[PDB]
């Protein structure tokens, strides 16, 4: 209802899994080792982790998922938190991705 | 054809001068800072002039085609309408091959202008045509 | 049988040293090249064009 998305810039370069994010606005801050959400499409969203923050505001990023979908003009938003996954008894019995996505077959974040 | 005052600003160092906001980036920020120096000193803070030039420049680009770098801005009938200081910066950009970085420059210049007037710009996108009732709710 | 075993150890060590030397020469060349690339300035170096 009130939920909003925070934009830190656009992509400038991609090389395989690695990527570079150019800031949209000065005096914007991204914390280190935080996951970032790239605007792949109207509904699809990627996820990617920082590894360095440069003097120029440019940000190095490791793309964790949906690398084939990432492009240069795409938006980049900040979750503002470390990379976390759901954990608990409920996760048992379920094959999953590292991030937490369930891979199909035939609340507490750690 | 460049004016002596513009030459004096370019020959001098403006990177170490004070500006309303600190700007982050590579080399595009320097082009934007030069635009601001012109608008503050000789044009007497008529910032929107250059903001108009960018708009005008966009239209010119479409008529010129994608390879508008190669043409000289200082003697170009299409660029005659634009202001001389804007041409100075485009020529410096052309000399350094930064013309592909112009969009980053216009964003930087807009941020500096926005601070100098202490104004923040927000963008809204509609599907086809805006409606007044939706605008009032927005 | 003992000579065979010695020969297989010698072959493993020879090929290991060969690959390690190839990697070492590669990392040397990339290092000298990388240093040369690092010795390039990022300044605008602006000059008059009129």
């Amino acid at each position: 209802h009130l939920e909003a998305k925070q934009k830190i810039g656009f992509v400038h370069g991609i090389d395989g899994t690695i990527a570079t994010i150019a800031p949209a606005a000065s005096k914007v801050t991204v914390p280190y080792n935080t996951v970032l959400e790239i605007a792949v499409s109207a509904t699809n969203i990627a996820n990617a982790l920082v590894f360095n923050l440069e003097k120029d505001g440019s940000i190095g990023v490791i793309l964790l998922d949906n690398i084939s979908e990432v492009r240069s003009g795409q938006d980049v938003y900040a979750t503002g938190s470390l990379l976390k996954i759901p954990v608990g008894f409920h996760m048992l019995g379920k094959i999953i991705n590292p991030l937490g996505k369930e891979i199909p077959t035939g609340t507490k974040l750690g | 054809v460049p004016s002596p005052k513009y030459i004096e600003i370019y020959q001098s160092d403006f990177s170490r001068n004070a500006y309303p906001l600190e700007l982050l980036g590579g080399s595009h920020v320097d082009f934007a800072k030069l635009l601001y120096s012109f608008a503050d000193q000789v044009e007497n803070k008529k910032f929107e002039v250059y903001v108009e030039d960018f708009k005008k420049l966009d239209s010119i680009i479409a008529e010129k085609g994608p390879f508008w770098a190669e043409e000289k801005i200082f003697q170009s009938p299409t660029f005659q309408g634009l202001s001389e200081g804007f041409k100075f910066i485009l020529g410096w950009i052309q000399s350094e091959g930064a013309i592909d970085r112009l969009e980053n420059v216009r964003l930087a210049y807009k941020e500096l202008v926005n601070e100098a007037r202490k104004e923040t710009t927000a963008t809204v996108i509609v599907a086809k045509e805006p409606s007044g009732n939706d605008l009032a709710e927005i | 049988g003992n000579i065979t075993g010695l020969m297989q150890l010698a072959d493993y060590t020879y090929n290991k040293t060969r690959k390690e030397l190839i990697t070492a020469e590669l990392l040397e060349i990339i290092g000298t090249m990388t240093a040369m690339h690092a010795g390039k300035k990022v300044g605008l170096k602006k000059t008059e064009f009129w």
